[PDB]
């Protein structure tokens, strides 16, 4: 019977820390404080709210993992997500998922090289945020 | 679906499927939202043939 | 709150007469079959 | 000419089919955009670039269909046709995904100028 | 060869319908002439559409007679006042 | 017109400042077109596997460029792209494309193939020693381009087999008549079975070429002696710019082959 | 429309998909809700659907009809499909069409699940059967034309079983396995 | 500065150290041009918005 409503960052961070560490907020106070300090001064005006870049990055990663079929499945999932109007900040969700993604090959147990390319994305900084 | 099951259960006097000369016949003025009249008619004709046999 | 609401299950019943919300709408049987209270109402 | 019509034509070309405004020119063995004035020359060139891929697709599918029926091609020929069909199936799956995305974009009714718009 | 079956059949059906409409209009014109009904092709098509829509032939005949009497009276009045 | 850079016509009624900015920016698109022409030309199988791999890497970079262009298109669709923002965003991409185009034009003018292509790549990488982004790009390109060349080197040193359809490796095999190899005073077996292609010597392998030659000669001798040699030191060869680890691996393989051959002879 | 399309593929022709005894299953007319290129693609799939319909018609012709008790059962196999080999052939054809029916039902369910799916998804999903079915249809037409009877039908199937298409190879292996089961039953009776 | 950069970018005789210096200069020039582009974008936003926004972006 919960209706989506904007809850303070503290509540979300507390719940997140509890579930990640699997301990009470009292047992993660130091980590909570460190995370709070880092997070509390971080606004992303430089992130380009463009799902296409994230999707392309995901496809390239899957290809690197020899998972072209998984890339197609991911594309279909992204299409379905676009069909649904539940999420508003899809670029943010995709960026978060990709950043928190862990390569099953890193299938295998490691990944061949990390020659990060200049490809990357946009800086959006050009706008007067 | 329910009327089809009742026909296949051997129920007589269905509203859509009328039994004429021992032949189950579909009422002509029946339409379903998801089927064409001709397609529905063909499927119901196969079902009606089996119902007439029963 | 969105995540507590996420844990809600919904009916798998779909129909090809409905496309905008195919979450089911409970055909609700009728001819006897709606149970004792409906039979009492019918009586 | 709306971009959406170009999208439809491109989806057909991916199937090797001539669009309403883009038709296969057998003399050029390529799909040609109908000479309707409202096509941008840049858009025309882009359409030609895509139509080369559509022409190749249609040619490949014609070849596969023509040779798949020849029992005299032998087992190796049948296997080659089968491999071509498998790769074509993968391509068609991708094309289906793109087409479904365009169809979903049409279905949502919202002119979302989002990066998800079929450019 | 696969793609052609829908549009070709649609075109053949349209041509057959046009020929049938022409034949029906000719038959109706012949019937009207034998009955001395006075209907033209355009009028015959309009009458056919009205009959297809369910108009009572007695109601239609009474309406037609009243409209014809009014039209004849208006033409006679225009010729008498000129 | 010919092997010239693509020129653009600007409407004469355009702003002079706009026209000059366009003339300054247009070079990136000219580089893109030139790169596409080079890719399409060198993409023929006749140009050898090294050139094919180079073209494939170029295609990958072209895909990345297209992605960038699509992102700029998206920004424009948002109306968020100004000419100054466009110039700013394209400046790094412009420089990358210009470096790539210069490398492509140098390779095309030199007709570099196989070891000559590797030498040209090395020289270009030294030419981009000052551009860390260009240096990274060249390093990626060199590592990719070494794959077929290092595969050929591995095959020669570990099996003594030349599988070179395009004759790109620094070692060339000549058919010496074995019948006269024992009879004729000339070491046709020793001298003609494996020959060094000086032009096909990679500049990064030039210092080890003689050791590579000896290794392949030894492997060929062992195969011609009827001793099947499984190279125990066979490892993937990776191009490296700072470390000559491949040189040390080649020396280890040479020593292994030398020991095996000495034991065989004794 | 997708439900109607599946019904036509399920053998229920409608107003959109007309069945012609000569042409088989065909799209009846141009629909106003389809792009002419979409109509062309749909009819291209309708070619496969027509082949399926013709296969089903053949199945009815060879299994759905009572075997005429012509005194000489050997000659019953010639004109009408009859014979134990004919029953096995019909059974194999129905078994091979069972996976196609299952795929069609799964497609119907999936399309019911997602209103944003297009016909291209079906065309992708059904392409394997769009390649499989034509070869089996050719084989069945050849069997009918040559009037293969009894175990001589088995020999022809074996010759056809040697085809190069791996999916066709597997299907013919299933059919051959059924025919060999019948043969083995007869051989058991004899031995 | 741009004339100098163009003059030295073409000189192969500048050697690796010279090329590195030119590259560093180009990187700093890119940063400067980025800053200039940002300022230009702010002024363009002020002009395009039509509002006399006394924001730091207004072209004074």
């Amino acid at each position: 019977m919960a209706t989506p409503d904007q809850k303070s960052p503290n509540v979300l961070l507390q719940n997140l820390c509890c579930r990640i560490l699997g301990r009470s907020e009292a047992d993660v106070a130091q980590q909570f404080q460190y995370a709070v300090r880092v997070i509390g001064s971080n606004f992303a005006p430089t992130v380009e709210r463009d799902e296409f870049l994230v999707a392309e990055k995901i496809k390239k990663e899957l290809i690197r993992q020899r998972r072209e079929a998984d890339a197609a499945l991911f594309s279909e999932l992204h299409r379905k997500l676009h069909s649904q109007g539940v999420l508003k900040n899809k670029w943010s969700i995709l960026y978060l998922l990709l950043s928190l993604s862990e390569d099953p090959r890193r299938q295998p147990s490691k990944v061949s090289s990390y020659a990060t390319l200049f490809a990357q994305a946009l800086p959006r900084d050009a706008h007067s945020t | 679906i329910r009327e089809t099951l009742w026909l296949l259960s051997g129920v007589k006097k269905l509203f859509i499927f009328q039994l004429i000369d021992g032949k189950v016949t579909v009422r002509n003025n029946i339409i379903v939202t998801h089927l064409t009249h001709s397609c529905l008619r063909s499927v119901l004709e196969q079902i009606a043939a089996y119902g007439q046999v029963v | 709150l969105w995540e507590a609401a996420l844990t809600y299950e919904a009916s798998k019943r779909r129909c090809w007469e409905r496309v905008g919300c195919p979450p089911g709408h409970r055909e609700e049987p009728y001819l006897t079959e709606a149970g004792r209270d409906a039979f009492d109402k019918f009586c | 000419i709306t971009e959406a019509a170009l999208v439809r034509d491109i989806l057909y070309v991916f199937q090797g089919i001539d669009g309403k405004n883009i038709k296969m020119n057998n003399t050029e063995n390529c799909y040609k955009v109908e000479g309707k004035a409202n096509l941008s020359r840049s858009l025309r060139d882009t359409a030609v670039r895509l139509s080369e891929l559509g022409w190749l697709h249609n040619k490949i599918r014609r070849y596969t269909d023509q040779r798949s029926l020849d029992r005299s091609f032998g087992l190796v020929g049948q296997s080659f046709c089968a491999a071509l069909h498998q790769e074509l199936r993968e391509y068609y799956r991708l094309l289906s995904v793109l087409h479904s995305q365009l169809q979903l974009e049409d279905d949502q009714g919202v002119n979302l100028g989002l990066e998800s718009s079929l450019t | 060869m696969a793609s052609s079956s829908g549009a070709g059949a649609a075109a053949a059906a349209a041509a057959a319908n046009l020929n049938a409409v022409r034949e029906t209009m000719d038959v109706l014109l012949e019937i009207s002439r034998i009955l001395n009904t006075g209907l033209d092709m355009e009028t015959l098509s309009i009458c056919v559409r009205l009959c297809e829509q369910g108009i009572n032939p007695e109601a239609l005949s009474s309406v037609i007679k009243e409209l014809r009497k009014a039209t004849e009276a208006l033409k006679a009045a225009e010729n008498m006042t000129s | 017109a010919g092997r010239q850079s693509r020129t653009f016509l600007v409407d004469p009624n355009l702003d002079l400042s706009i026209r000059e900015l366009v003339h300054r920016i247009l070079p990136v698109a000219a580089s893109y077109s030139a790169v596409t022409r080079f890719i399409e030309e060198k993409s023929s199988f006749e140009y050898g596997q090294v050139n094919h791999a180079l073209a494939a890497a170029m295609r990958t970079l072209v895909k990345e460029h297209l992605i960038l262009v699509s992102q700029l298109e998206q920004l424009h669709r948002q109306g968020l792209l100004s000419l100054q923002k466009l110039w700013f965003y394209i400046q790094p991409a412009m420089r990358t494309m210009d470096i790539l185009a210069s490398l492509a034009t140098s390779v095309d003018k030199g007709e570099c193939l196989g070891g000559s292509t590797l030498s040209l790549l090395h020289d270009r990488s030294f030419s981009y020693t000052g551009d860390s982004q260009a240096q990274e790009l060249c390093l990626y390109l060199t590592k990719a381009a070494s794959a077929p060349y290092f595969e050929v080197l591995e095959k020669w040193i570990y099996r003594g087999i030349i599988h070179d359809p395009y004759s790109e490796f620094m070692v060339e095999e000549h058919e010496l008549r074995k019948e006269r190899i024992q009879e004729d005073y000339n070491d046709k077996y020793w001298d003609q079975r494996y020959t060094i292609v000086q032009q096909q010597i990679p500049s990064f392998l030039q210092k080890m070429a003689d050791k590579i030659l000896s290794t392949g000669k030894y492997l060929n001798v062992v195969r011609e002696c009827g001793h099947d040699v499984t190279c125990p030191v066979a490892k993937e060869i990776i191009y490296t710019l700072k470390e000559r680890a491949y040189v040390e691996q080649i020396e280890k393989a040479f020593n292994y082959a030398s020991k095996v051959l000495l034991d065989f002879l004794m | 429309m997708i439900h109607e399309l599946l019904l036509a593929l399920s053998g229920y022709p409608g107003s959109i998909f007309t069945w012609n005894k000569r042409s088989g299953l065909q799209v009846s007319q141009d629909f106003p809700f389809l792009h002419p290129s979409e109509t062309s693609v749909l009819n291209r799939l309708c070619r496969l659907g027509t082949d399926y319909i013709r296969f089903t018609e053949f199945i009815e012709q060879y299994t759905g009809h009572v075997q005429q008790q012509d005194h000489h059962p050997s000659q019953q196999g010639q004109g009408g499909l009859h014979g134990i080999y004919l029953r096995a052939f019909c059974t194999g054809l129905d078994s091979v069409l069972q996976p196609y029916r299952q795929a069609l039902l799964d497609l119907e369910q999936e399309f019911l699940g997602d209103p944003h799916l297009s016909i291209s998804h079906v065309n992708y999903f059904l392409d394997q059967f769009q390649l499989l079915f034509p070869s089996v249809m050719v084989v069945v037409e050849q069997i009918k034309s040559q009037k293969i009877h009894g175990c001589q039908i088995l020999e022809t199937v074996y010759k056809h079983s040697c085809g190069g298409l791996p999916p066709v190879r597997s299907a013919l292996e299933k059919i051959l396995a059924v025919c060999h089961g019948v043969m083995y039953k007869q051989l058991s009776a004899w031995m």
